[PDB]
């Protein structure tokens, strides 16, 4: 039809770029504890946390760069090129032949990580408005159908990534398991460039973030006859009202982003089931599959909550408010952190006496004789926390904000999620110093047995609990 | 962010006031 | 280039203490978690102790659990095994073996071993 | 606690003869973590077969590892004079990593 081709191109680019991002995040921890990189578990977790935090901090900046200048389609194109350039560094590092030419060489992998983070951030910020204005003209129902397709594309890309790419990286090889995400980024860039002919490109109107920055840099508030209009001032006031909810959600984002950086690290030191029983170097169950499981869990209860729980509660009343749902989600993620700490304490008690070796990936881990499935609850808890906090958070942020601040509220949501990831990385670094010594050692290849992830998880749970009590107090006082 | 798909089109499938 | 020498073995009265040292060269001793394995005269090999790359994982055989103590000094690239309450059955040749934390895990390199005799 | 029993504890095989020694485990041992070490008398031990299939560096091709799970085996297609030594099966899977009982191989 000449228009559904543009929507299909947007969906394909979205699927490929989510697939590559999740392929990187699923086994970056395993890769950084590898032959080229004999990093500590704390260092690998910090690197992955910083990477995710960058991917979510660049969303407001990517959106501003797309809206104030450079357009949106061209911004996504340059972001995809930058993202592919960053992706290229990973298979080269994995391959022994090319790692020598590239380079230990921590600067190379840090450059690749920051490049990939900027690309993912800009694409994440700009793709959703791009798809919307691709489909806005037909009508709100067409937009709803396209966004159903977009949601399914995102989830499908994440699922296929966390399954296939993680299995290939952990079991088959890291070179192929990192070239496949690079290949899919290449195809995403190619398909976006090809669909540039059929895309509906809008001129840069100007992001609301520059207006907010001008308001904060003053000429309540000033408003009226001064050099600023009333609606922008009211909108910035609404954003300021929204901000404390995200400030409260920051520790939730820390503990949530722990699911793929330190939870995978703890998985590497549990008895991972072996699912091949055939051929040399028998394949083990990918540590990222748990995350995939959790994602699958979301797919099985996002519609349920949208079709069974929410309508029944709406009919019967007693439906919790957005703030109450956020509090429930923070309680659930606190429970996940506490369960992770309990499991890690039991793991450290067990591994002190006996151990089992696990040559998962390409490095041998002194895992405890504890089943990996004992880590299933905490992961599931985080998933529940998601459907109770993240959505609700944004939902509340959408309730107390005007329609004009669409994609500016969402940008702030991503920014504060990235801030939570950065806070988690900084907390891990702080507890890794000699004064505290929870993660202070010289144990290469991760080898968390000498560290204390139980103390780190307990600290995260305590911070989440303090934040939850403060949130409950302020919600009761205000509402 | 496992719920990026649902957060991307949050204002479409369910009905919210203001936005 | 890689090599492992042992020292400290000798005659020890029963109930005494002795500290067997293993000097490593030709590789990065910070990596490659080490093992102490003893072989009694005309008996087979017996794994005694293991220490990880960063002393995080430390394990001993049930026969040397409460007596032997394995440690590593990375900056001077050495492996220590200090043993107390020595009895007669501890008389053996001790080797410091190198374990790999790479695609395959095994005792790739062994030292010549040092003989410890616990008798009178 | 896995104990490895080697059968036979001692055997003599003539030159150019089929040689087979078995190593059974008290529990399940992953095939990738079972190794065979060769020890000459008066010399330190040496990896011979890692992951019960792959020959180590310098190992003549006549040697071959086999087996999986509980029972494994080291095999010589055609035994030669330099092959007379003591072979130990070692599981490096579950702590404690006890060695095998040993299998002394002699010329007949």
């Amino acid at each position: 039809a000449g228009r559904r081709a543009a929507c299909g191109a947007v969906l394909l680019t979205e699927l490929l770029e989510r697939a590559a991002f999740y392929g990187i995040t699923s086994n970056l921890v395993l890769f950084l504890n590898g032959a080229p990189f004999c990093w500590e578990g704390a260092q690998a977790s910090e690197a992955l946390l910083l990477f995710m935090g960058l991917t979510y901090l660049g969303s407001p900046f990517g959106g501003w760069l797309a809206d104030a200048r450079l357009g949106r389609a061209r911004a996504i194109l340059l972001s995809l090129a930058l993202y592919l350039l960053g992706m290229l560094a990973f298979p080269l590092l994995a391959a022994p032949a090319t790692r020598a030419a590239l380079c230990c060489c921590s600067p190379a992998t840090f450059a690749g990580l920051v490049l990939v983070g900027l690309g993912v951030a800009t694409v994440k910020a700009n793709i959703t408005p791009f798809g919307a204005d691709q489909v806005k003209d037909r009508g709100p129902e067409a937009t709803r159908r396209f966004f159903n397709w977009f949601y399914w594309s995102i989830n499908l890309g994440a699922i296929l990534s966390l399954g296939g790419i993680a299995y290939i990286q952990q079991n088959v090889s890291f070179v192929t398991g990192y070239a496949i995400p690079t290949v899919c980024v290449g195809l995403a860039f190619v398909v976006f460039l090809c669909g540039q002919s059929v895309f509906i490109t809008k001129p840069p109107d100007g992001s609301a973030f520059t207006d907010m920055f001008k308001i904060l840099t003053y000429s309540c508030k000033m408003s009226h006859g001064g050099p600023f209009t009333e609606e922008k001032v009211e909108d910035v006031k609404a954003l300021v009202k929204i901000v404390p909810v995200f400030l409260a959600l920051i520790p939730y984002w820390t503990v949530y982003f722990q699911m793929q950086t330190t939870y995978v690290l703890q998985s590497l030191h549990l008895r991972i089931p072996e699912i091949s029983n055939i051929t040399t170097t028998p394949h083990t169950l990918p540590a990222a599959w748990l995350t995939m499981f959790d994602a699958v869990l979301i797919l099985l209860l996002i519609p349920l909550k949208d079709k069974l729980v929410d309508p029944i509660l709406r009919r019967h009343g007693l439906l919790p408010s957005s703030l109450k749902r956020i509090a429930v989600g923070m309680f659930f993620v606190m429970c996940s952190a506490f369960a992770a700490g309990i499991l890690e304490s039991k793991r450290l008690n067990l591994v002190k006496e006996k151990t089992i070796n696990q040559t998962i990936g390409n490095v041998v881990y002194h895992a405890a004789d504890l089943s990996l499935w004992w880590q299933v609850p905490q992961y599931l808890l985080i998933g529940i926390s998601e459907i109770f906090a993240s959505i609700a958070g944004l939902e509340f942020a959408y309730s107390a904000a005007p329609k004009s601040m669409q994609s500016a509220i969402m940008g702030l949501f991503f920014f504060f999620s990235g801030v939570g990831s950065f806070v988690g990385s900084g907390l891990l670094a702080l507890v890794s110093i000699k004064a505290i010594g929870w993660m202070s050692s010289h144990t290469d290849f991760g080898n968390i047995n000498g560290c204390y992830l139980n103390y780190y998880f307990f600290l995260l749970a305590a911070i989440q609990g303090a934040t939850l009590l403060l949130f409950l107090i302020i919600s009761v006082k205000y509402d | 962010m496992l719920s990026e798909g649902y957060l991307s089109g949050l204002e479409y499938w369910n009905d919210i006031h203001w936005n | 280039d890689v090599q492992l020498v042992e020292s400290g073995g000798g005659l020890v009265q029963p109930g005494g203490s002795r500290k067997l040292s293993c000097a490593a060269s030709g590789f990065t001793f910070s990596r490659f978690g080490m093992h102490w394995v003893r072989q009694a005269p005309e008996k087979g090999l017996e794994w005694v102790a293991y220490i990880s790359s960063g002393s995080s994982n430390i394990y001993y055989a049930d026969t040397v659990k409460g007596r032997f103590t394995i440690s590593r000094d990375n900056p001077k690239n050495t492996l220590f095994l200090q043993m107390t309450s020595l009895r007669s059955e501890d008389t053996a040749m001790y080797y410091c073996a190198r374990s790999t934390t790479i695609i395959r895990a095994f005792f790739d390199y062994w030292g010549q071993g040092t003989t410890l005799t616990v008798s009178s | 606690q896995i104990v490895l029993t080697q059968s036979p504890a001692i055997m003599s095989a003539s030159l150019g003869e089929r040689v087979t020694m078995t190593c059974t485990a008290s529990s399940g041992v992953s095939s990738s973590y079972l190794h065979w070490y060769q020890q000459k008398p008066g010399s330190s031990p040496r990896l011979w077969i890692y992951s019960t299939s792959n020959l180590a560096s310098g190992v003549p091709a006549r040697f071959s590892g086999s087996g999986s799970g509980t029972s494994y085996s080291l095999t010589i297609s055609s035994m030669e004079a330099e092959d007379a030594a003591t072979y130990y099966c070692h599981q490096y899977h579950r702590s404690p990593w006890a060695f095998g009982g040993g299998t002394k191989l002699e010329i007949k």
